[PDB]
DNA sequence: TTGATACGACTGCCGAGATTAGATAAAGTG
DNA sequence: TGACGGCTCTAATCT
DNA sequence: CACTAATAGATTAGAGCCGTCACGTATCAA
């Protein structure tokens, strides 16, 4: 309250309040665990969680009422009607036992659900505003991100990987075609060699790029020698990344369903953000690169609704002077595609007027 | 009270004065008068004290004696420890677990019979059972007193039957590794009654 | 104490520019050395106009900005520049914001900025941010974020002022934000514009921002924490680091309170080491791929050409390529089981310690994964792989650092804009990013080699050798964590620690002269002061001394012994010996005390020690607190029973609090009761004043109030506090009263000015010195946090200084495993030196006045008397009362020399064993290591006993640049024979006091070797001596093992090639060249084994080893090989036994004759052919 | 305060007052000052007086007579203390009481933690200074306790330990000796002869 | 040259203070 | 169903 | 935005617990 009176960035105070609330949340678990026939104080997220939920379903009469009214997320799978505002519907929720907040759009809870959209006309501006902040917040270098993905993709073909994930990949032939496409265009555009500099570039006075062997790099200063139409270099890499990310999303879905099926449990595992992030972390990619790849991937007609906007911006830094980071901002999730994805996970209603 | 007094003498962090301890041991020297090894160990301890600093906790003296070879388990060092316990203001080891003619741990170690007044002229008779082995540093449980009440006969019934009861109480099968507080045929009666209870739920 | 001495010292330091020597000066605190050095530094800076100086202190109040300005005003020539222009203080961000806001409140801001609306808005925003930062500090913390907010607001304010400055200077700033990269020339226009401005606004701007023109600055005053940290340029958004800044070149950093800086540097290094963590597997794979990327001609021209120019690059490539195959690091590690406690694996330079339970362990092809689990099955050796990866990473980082410096100097000589260029943190990061690593990977791989190197190629007459291992390899500890984010692999979080405070000081000494000032600068302790031995070893002539540049009169005045003796100021010390009761802390001479009051006092004491806050099963022994309370109350009684005890200063290490450990109210009530009980007529007017941070008033305020109560009040006071509260300085002197003027002693020498303040005041008449607190961090449990790292680093420091053997280190590590603290080391000179340093600093504040009480009294517990020492510190250069205390501590002593020598011997043997184990692990991989091993063993054999000079002059010692196995023992009596008792023969532990194993030529069989005809001529031919000439250094048992091995090797080669008349060709193929000794006709293998004592335990283990080596050899050569092991000497009957392994009990007896010629010849000839 | 209670009830509590307060009149209570010569009228045998003197005692060495209102003497220190996963502080004391036949009982009493006051149940508060539990009649600052031990593991106090004096003082025999020595010292006037355990002779 | 009987079975240490810069990082409405 | 045996919590009894 | 309300003890009697069934070492008899 004092912080709110201060008119300040609510991030620090929100984190402190979240810690304070997590303390009492954990207190509830440590009270319930020894009460029920369990202990071990993830609190056995496959076994003793079920024991806790069963214990709080048969002995309590009024305490269960308070627990359900206060903390609905304690046992969400058995909850029937989920009334919530759109902002919380798109800004994730904090599970009872776990500390990290799982996202609504990916939770197995939303599987085969019926989502009534009251004031559905207003679920457009919120989605667009959240998407634009998400796109602006997460940035990565296109050149490093592409080459890192190809090395991880080449890792699959050449054995390696835990096999559990390896099979699915060797099957479904297109895995080899994306790889030979990558290897083919890597030689064409020399992304193996580090770019060099000496304004935004929107997509739906120009720059060129040779390959001075002496320098063993490529220049991009304007004196047109061997312009391979770098302006066409950008879209080829973009579309390859899109296709590879869709393929990785499909493999992540397969690995998700497999992992959840062998680990029979109480509807709580592998929220398919974890699946894709695990796939990318096994492939040798950074956290930010994994985030960008998943954002590009989650896409499974006009020009905007087909490929969207892709703005690029060069930069330079004394911290890294021998290379130039081609920073890429990507936007492909228009609100219509968000509605379509929510339409794949569940089905919507139209109470708007 | 005697246990407290002896453990105060054997207290580890008890500070001691080198000059005072040396003078006390010198004055107590004539009273030793034992065998060759006993007096030799006493003189070795007496000469060892001078080595350390003017003031020291008793642990330092104990460690110095142990390093010098004065292991308390030895026959010579044990008599020195007993002499220090009886007469000196300190002792490296206390003679509590030892079996002595008048031990403060009496009644917790053997089988005996007692005659408590319990007022005027009733002459109530009791007995106790203690662990045959030497007592360990800790003893979890006390030793209860059974009662010997002659239902029939004169008072000599106890004085003539108690040796037989004690003989029955010195057995190994009834209680694992210990004496049995009650005679061994009580075990037979208890097992026989349990056998009946297995077939007669009316008495369970 | 004269300014000329310090000026000459500065001149001498500046005269050693090509070498950057280090200066240490130890003088008592009561001389005002800071003021004198300020005056001298200011005079030199004013005179030379090219000289830079960094006055670096610990605490803010010791900066003495006003002293600097008054000295500048006093000696600022006759034509002068503004003090704010030349000498400026680099404050921290908070302090800068605080000063800016305070100036805004009292309107010190010039009208140029205050009239700006945009700057007014920015400053209002800054004030709003600070009013929160303040509250954040005072509240929820996690202040890292807060700080980022404050830095952003301050940068916005700086942007506003630079914008208006450029607007008024006719400079156009080219413009999701404007690129505020003002051209070097625009910076020049701004600087000259503020120069042309009136003096007031330019002075304010320079004072509030020293970074505006830092190149023109000459003397920079800043705290140690800020100096080791970074700073923000006035124009540049990000922050540059002082350590890498070009401004440090040919500078003169002055470290006031030199010894106290090590604690701050070490804590900062620990915090930064823990802040940076990375996944070992990923980091290694990405670095290896980058190292393959350069060696395919894919990198730009500059890096690729320089990288391939050296063979070390190819060696590192081969190392990585074979390491990947060895430990299968192309795959992923997945600890499938959910460990009840994952724990951490710490790799100290002594052992690979695991936090809990069985050490982690196999490749699993059918599942195509590495398990990394706690099961007996382990193929790929993990505990080997973690050190193996760490060493390769360190080497690769060192190589990359060298190439980065080459590239930096290239680009710097290329560019023409000198003012702002690549400063070597930038070059390393650029190269790492060019390889393809992320920012976190770049940081973790740059914090490994950091900057320490051989300075390209600079030959110097000195050789920097050091046997300490913690300061060369450091400690690295790893953590295993698995998260639902990455279910496939298990992240091995690795955090390293290499930059010790001594290493940081040495790196600083590579670019700037360092002058150190402290009262105890040269105290030989490795806990609070720098490792003086390590610095001396690595510097040599560069470690100069300060006493050579002081007047003799100052040294004579430092004595104070003759004055005290002449005026009959006797110092008496009283020891406190209490057990549990109050009866022995009260005067026995009196009897007025009724036993009821004593009984009540004991009862309240028992209640108070019962009030002790429950610990985590540490088991409150109501005894220690009772002892401390009784010692304090004995001090109280002694203070009350002496009318001449005017002033007194009790000094515990606990500030009294509300709990029962130290209870302020209980102490006050006990003082009042004791006053009423034993005072009677002597302490009828005494008073106790507790000074602490608990009280709202400042420490100086409370001390002044108590001393005023003494002086004008007329009553004697007792001051009680902690050692850490009353800092060095903080003089406790009070104006003299009538009674105190009636009896005193004026120590002032004849001829002093009668009107002098120091002659008009008095010092304390008595101090009570309580027990000293934590010297070696006592903390449980050993988590992976700052406290645990500090404790283990303290233990490693003690081990390197040769003060604790491996036995104590292993015991302490096992104690940490079970969360049970162990005993402090009995014989550790650093511990007692730190104890005496604390007590000396406490006592140094009683000799700051000319007048003295005729009887100074000192009271302390017995353990304080026991823990004090005199080694290392000159007696003449300390307070006279400390001399009396030392004289009275002659009974309570603990000898250092003999146990320290024994521990040094054991540590030398253990380090030699560890070096040989390490080189055995790396034996077949590298070629340089094999050459070093061979040369070292042959020097071992050629020089069994060597002199110090003859050892240093050797080529192996010269080329190794560190003690690798060449750490001989210290032969004190020049003995040719010494006997040791082995303990855990597989860990190099040897108790040198106990007998049981001989290390001599006779023990090695060299005399029996001599009794064989022809071996003498071969030995003299190979320069191998036949007997051990006496010398000042001798081999250690770990060295003796390889001595025996090579002696047996050569003797057996000669004997077998002479008796059998066949040539044994040594294995000339590298990998098998260090695997087996000799071969012949490509089908037999000969491996002689000289071992005399030879514990027969588990010979089948030796069979398994030799068979495994034979199988590896056969797999290498695809041929049938037969091994013939031979013992050169045997005290048992000869008895060959076959199996392809052949066996020979012995070849020559003690008479040098063959044992069983017919049967042996028959069997060997039959099987071999 | 002690508890007079017998099968022939003529009282329910005894109050030892240094200065008698104004005796009030409350329905359902009969309060009347008595004399020790008429102490036989209410079946007050010479054993509740020793119980009062025992109730005035403390566990600490070298203690005095401190006034107390708890009817029973319950002795517990910091050693006999443990916490659960709910951080429920659970001490266990050593109840000392002299019965109608002048036998000392040292039964173990276990106390559990309750957050809020219970007006219907007995509430106990740990007096840390005196090292003994005390009855709580009104809400008081601190942490309240109630009798009971519902956790799985029991609580046993060792009978006697001879490891050292500190360990001896934390056992039944050691605590009893501490209390008895205290009582024999501070209440010297109140007893014609000291409190000692009855000595008896072993027969067989 | 071994089969009894009387006694050993060892726990460490014991705070205050002062200086820095450090990307991040959510989802709110009475 | 190792079993003996002290003894501790706790339900029972008793106003 | 909200609570007020206003509450057997003391002493035995028994089921069921833990925990102790002693162990490695100097040492006199036979």
């Amino acid at each position: 309250g004092m912080m709110k009176e201060n008119e300040f960035d609510l991030k620090n105070a929100w984190t402190m309040l979240s810690r304070a609330e997590y303390q009492v949340r954990r207190a509830m678990i440590t009270i319930l665990a020894d009460k029920a026939h369990v202990k071990l104080k993830f609190k056995l997220d496959s076994i003793s969680k079920g024991k806790i939920r069963e214990f709080v379903s048969k002995q309590p009469k009024a305490d269960s009422k308070w627990l359900n009214e206060t903390y609905p997320t304690f046992d969400l799978e058995k909850k029937q009607i989920i009334i919530l505002t759109t902002a919380k519907f798109i800004k994730s929720y904090t599970p009872f036992f776990e500390k990290r907040s799982k996202a609504f759009r990916y939770s197995p809870i939303l599987k085969d659900a019926l989502v009534v959209l009251d004031e559905f006309d207003s679920t457009k501006k919120q989605i667009l505003e959240s998407a634009i902040d998400e796109a602006l917040k997460i940035q990565a270098d296109l050149n490093s991100l592409f080459v890192d993905l190809s090395k991880g993709l080449n890792k699959v073909n050449e054995g390696q990987l835990p096999a559990k994930l390896g099979k699915s990949f060797t099957f479904r032939d297109a895995f080899k075609e994306i790889l030979n496409d990558a290897e083919q265009l890597t030689a064409e555009f020399k992304l193996d060699f580090l770019y060099k500099m000496e304004g935004f570039v929107m997509r739906v006075k120009p720059w060129n790029a040779y390959f001075d062997e002496e320098l063993r790099q490529v220049v991009l200063g304007r004196q047109p020698r061997n312009d391979l139409n770098f302006q066409r270099m950008l879209p080829r890499i973009s579309v390859f990344l899109k296709g590879a990310t869709k393929f990785i999303l499909n493999r992540a879905r397969e690995y998700q369903v497999s992992e959840n099926q062998k680990l029979s449990s109480l509807d709580d595992a592998m929220t398919i953000e974890d699946a894709c992030f695990s796939i990318y972390a096994a492939l040798g990619l950074s956290k930010s690169q994994a985030k960008i790849l998943f954002s590009l991937g989650h896409d499974f007609g006009r020009r905007f609704q087909q490929r969207g906007l892709s703005l690029f911006q060069f930069t330079n830094d004394p911290q890294h002077d021998l290379q130039t980071k081609i920073n890429a901002c990507f936007f492909n999730e228009t609100p219509e595609r968000y509605l379509l994805n929510l339409l794949s996970k569940a089905n919507v209603l139209g109470l708007s007027a | 009270k005697q246990i407290r007094k002896q453990l105060e003498l054997n207290r580890p962090d008890k500070t001691l004065w080198r000059d005072k301890v040396v003078e006390e041991l010198g004055e107590l020297r004539p009273m030793v008068s034992g065998d060759s090894d006993y007096v030799a160990a006493y003189e070795q301890l007496q000469a060892l004290v001078t080595g350390m600093r003017p003031s020291f906790p008793l642990k330092d003296l104990d460690e110095a004696a142990r390093k010098a070879g004065l292991n308390p388990k030895r026959r010579d060092m044990r008599q020195v420890n007993q002499f220090l316990t009886e007469n000196a203001t300190f002792t490296l080891k206390t003679t509590l677990q030892r079996e002595l003619p008048d031990s403060p741990l009496a009644g917790m170690k053997w089988i005996g019979l007692t005659r408590i007044e319990e007022g005027e002229g009733h002459f109530n008779t009791f007995y106790f059972v203690g662990s045959d082995k030497s007592l360990k540093p800790v003893v979890n449980r006390a030793v209860t007193l059974r009662r010997l009440l002659p239902l029939a006969g004169d008072a000599g019934i106890i004085d003539e039957l108690f040796p037989k009861l004690a003989a029955m109480m010195s057995v190994e099968f009834v209680r694992s590794g210990q004496y049995t507080v009650v005679p061994y045929p009580v075990k037979y009666l208890r097992e026989y009654w349990y056998s009946i209870l297995r077939q007669h739920p009316e008495y369970r | 104490m004269q300014v000329s001495d310090f000026s000459g010292m500065i001149k001498k330091l500046q005269s050693q520019s090509p070498e950057h020597a280090l200066m240490l000066l130890n003088a008592p605190t009561g001389t005002g050395k800071s003021y004198t050095i300020i005056r001298a530094l200011c005079r030199y800076a004013i005179k030379h106009e090219n000289f830079r100086a960094f006055f670096v202190t610990d605490q803010k109040k010791n900066l003495k900005e006003q002293d600097f300005e008054v000295a500048w005003r006093e000696e600022s020539g006759a034509v002068h520049k503004a003090f704010s222009e030349r000498v400026a203080v680099v404050r921290s961000l908070e302090d800068t914001v605080n000063k800016l806001i305070n100036d805004w409140d009292r309107q010190q801001i010039p009208d140029l900025y205050r009239s700006s609306p945009i700057f007014k808005k920015s400053l209002e925003n800054l004030g709003n941010a600070f009013k929160s930062f303040g509250m954040m500090k005072e509240n929820e913390f996690d202040l890292k974020n807060a700080w980022t907010m404050l830095s952003r607001a301050e940068y916005q304010v700086r942007r506003a002022m630079i914008t208006i400055l450029a607007d008024k200077a006719h400079v156009k700033l080219k413009n999701g934000a404007s690129a505020f990269k003002l051209d070097s020339i625009s910076k020049g226009k701004i600087r000259e514009f503020v120069s042309k401005q009136p003096k007031a606004d330019s002075k304010w701007l320079n004072e509030t921002y020293p970074t505006f023109d830092l190149e023109k600055k000459q003397i920079i005053i800043l705290t140690t924490a800020k100096f080791i940290k970074s700073y923000t340029p006035f124009f540049e958004k990000r922050s540059k680091a002082f350590r890498y800044s070009p401004i440090l070149k040919d500078a003169l950093v002055v470290l006031d309170e030199f010894d106290s800086t090590k604690k701050q540097i070490l804590e900062s290094a620990i915090d930064e080491a823990l802040k940076i963590q990375a996944d070992l597997n990923s980091l290694f794979v990405d670095l290896s791929k980058g190292l393959n990327k350069v060696n395919e001609g894919q990198l730009p021209a500059k890096l690729g050409k320089s990288f391939t120019f050296r063979d070390a690059f190819k060696e590192i490539l081969n190392d990585a390529e074979q390491l990947t195959a060895e430990f299968k690091l192309d795959f992923l590690y997945k600890m499938e089981e959910q460990g009840r406690d994952s724990g951490f694996v710490m790799r100290v330079p002594q052992t690979n310690w695991v936090s809990v339970g069985k050490p982690w362990n196999y490749f699993d092809e059918e599942l195509r994964q590495v398990v990394l689990g706690r099961q007996p099955r382990n193929d790929l050796n993990f505990q080997r792989m973690l050190p193996r990866i760490s060493v390769f990473l360190k080497g690769a980082t060192k190589f990359i650092l060298n190439r980065a410096r080459e590239y930096q100097v290239s680009e710097n000589q290329k560019l023409s804009s000198l003012d702002d260029a690549m400063t070597i943190e930038d070059a390393c990061f650029s190269i790492y990013a060019a390889l393809g690593l992320s920012k976190s990977q770049a940081k973790i791989l740059f914090s490994l080699g950091h900057d320490f190197s051989s300075p390209t190629k600079v030959k110097t007459t000195y050789h920097a050798h050091s046997g300490r291992r913690f300061q060369q390899r450091g400690l690295s500890l790893f953590q295993f964590t698995n998260d639902p984010q990455h279910d496939l692999q298990t992240k091995i979080n690795a955090c390293f620690f290499n930059e010790t405070p001594e290493r940081y000081l040495l790196n600083l000494l590579s670019k700037a002269n360092v002058l150190g000032l402290s009262a105890t600068a040269t105290l030989p302790t490795v806990l609070d002061n720098y490792d003086l031995g390590y610095l001396r070893e690595m510097l040599g002539p560069r470690l100069l001394d300060g006493v050579h540049y002081l007047s003799d009169t100052t040294i004579k005045e430092f004595d104070f012994e003759s004055r005290y003796a002449k005026q009959k100021i006797e110092v008496k010390v009283e020891t406190g010996i209490v057990d549990r009761f109050f009866s022995e802390i009260l005067p026995k001479n009196n009897q007025k005390i009724d036993n009821k009051k004593i009984w009540e006092l004991d009862a309240e004491l028992a209640k108070l020690v019962n009030c002790i806050p429950a610990s985590e099963q540490s088991r409150i022994d109501k005894k220690y607190f009772a002892r401390r309370y009784l010692n304090l109350f004995n001090s109280f009684v002694i203070f009350l029973t002496d009318p001449s005890m005017t002033s007194f200063l009790g000094l515990q290490s606990l500030l009294p609090g509300a709990d029962g450990r130290m209870d302020e109210n209980y102490i006050k009530e006990t003082f009042t009761t004791l006053k009423d009980l034993v005072g009677g007529q002597d302490g009828v007017n005494t008073e106790l004043r507790i000074v602490s941070s608990r009280n709202q008033e400042g420490i100086q305020e409370q001390l002044s109030e108590a001393l005023n109560l003494v002086s004008q009040g007329g009553k004697r006071v007792y001051i009680l506090s902690a050692y850490q509260t009353i800092g060095i300085g903080q003089n406790l002197q009070h104006e003299m009263n009538e009674f105190e003027r009636e009896q005193a002693a004026n120590i002032a020498p004849k001829g002093v000015s009668k009107s002098d303040r120091r002659q008009h005041t008095i010092d304390l008449a008595g101090m009570y010195l309580g027990e000293v607190t934590h010297i070696l961090s006592s903390n449980l449990p050993f988590r992976m946090d700052a406290a645990g790292l500090r404790s283990i680093i303290e233990q490693e420091y003690l081990f390197d200084a040769n003060e604790i053997n491996i036995k104590y280190l292993n015991k302490y590590l096992k104690g940490l495993q079970h969360q049970r603290l162990e005993r402090h080391p009995e014989y550790a000179r650093s511990l007692y030196v730190s104890y005496s340093r604390t007590i000396i600093q406490a006592l140094g504040r009683m000799n700051r006045s000319f007048n003295k009480m005729p009887l100074i009294r000192l009271v302390m517990p017995v353990n304080v008397l026991q823990m004090v020492t005199d080694s290392g510190i000159d007696v003449e250069k300390t307070s006279q009362e400390y001399r009396c205390l030392l004289t009275a501590a002659k009974d309570w002593e603990r000898d250092f020399e003999k146990p320290s020598a024994e521990i040094a011997k054991q540590n030398a043997t253990f380090n030699t064993f560890r070096d040989y184990r390490f080189v055995l692990a790396y034996l077949q991989t590298s070629k340089s290591w094999a050459q070093i091993y061979h040369d070292t063993r042959w020097f071992y054999v050629r020089h069994p006993t060597v002199s110090d000079k003859d050892l240093k002059s050797s080529q192996v010692f010269q080329q190794r640049d560190d003690e690798f196995g060449l750490q001989y023992l210290l032969n004190e009596h020049l003995d040719v024979s010494y006997e040791v008792k082995p303990i855990n023969h597989d860990n190099g532990q040897f108790d040198f006091s106990g007998t049981g194993m001989e290390v001599s030529a006779e023990a090695a069989g060299l005399v029996a070797m001599c009794r064989y005809p022809g071996l003498k001529e071969a030995f003299e031919s190979l320069d191998i001596p036949t007997k051990w000439e006496p010398n000042e250094r001798i081999l250690n048992p770990a060295q003796f093992y390889n001595y025996r091995g090579l002696l047996g090797e050569v003797s057996g080669q000669f004997i077998f090639q002479n008796e059998w008349s066949l040539k044994l060709a040594d294995f000339g193929k590298p990998e098998n060249y260090e695997l087996f000794d000799f071969h012949w006709e490509g089908k037999v293998v000969i491996d002689f084994k000289n071992w005399r004592d030879a514990p027969d335990v588990d010979t089948k283990a030796e069979r398994q080893k030799v068979e495994a080596k034979l199988a590896k050899l056969q797999a290498n050569t695809q041929r049938e090989w037969r091994v013939i092991i031979i013992n050169i000497l045997a005290s048992n009957q000869t008895r060959p036994v076959m199996t392809k392994i052949l066996e020979i009990s012995g070849l020559i007896d003690h008479q040098g004759k063959f044992l069983l010629t017919p049967e042996q010849k028959l069997n060997v000839w039959r099987f071999l052919n | 305060v002690t508890s007079i209670r017998g099968r022939y009830k003529k009282g329910d509590y005894l109050m030892m007052f240094r200065q008698l307060p104004a005796i009030p009149t409350i329905a359902g209570l009969e309060l009347h000052e008595i004399l020790l010569e008429d102490m036989g009228e209410f079946k007050i045998y010479p054993n509740h007086l020793l119980q009062l003197l025992l109730n005035q005692q403390s566990a600490n060495e070298k203690s005095l007579l401190e006034p107390c209102k708890t009817p029973e003497l319950l002795i517990s220190g910091e050693e006999w203390y443990r916490e659960f996963r709910d951080m429920r502080q659970q001490y266990y004391a050593l109840k000392l009481k002299v019965n109608w036949q002048q036998d000392l009982e040292m039964s173990v009493q276990t106390f559990t933690q309750v957050t809020e006051f219970q007006w219907d149940k007995q509430i106990y508060q740990f007096d840390e200074k005196r090292g003994r539990f005390q009855l709580c009649y009104q809400p008081s600052p601190g942490i309240y306790f109630v009798q009971g031990n519902h956790s799985a593991n029991r609580n046993y106090i060792d009978f006697l330990s001879l490891q050292n004096k500190s360990s001896f003082y934390k056992s039944k025999v050691g605590v009893v000796q501490l209390v008895l020595d205290n009582l024999n010292l501070n209440a010297e006037k109140y007893l014609l002869r000291p409190v000692t355990f009855h000595k008896s002779l072993v027969e067989h």
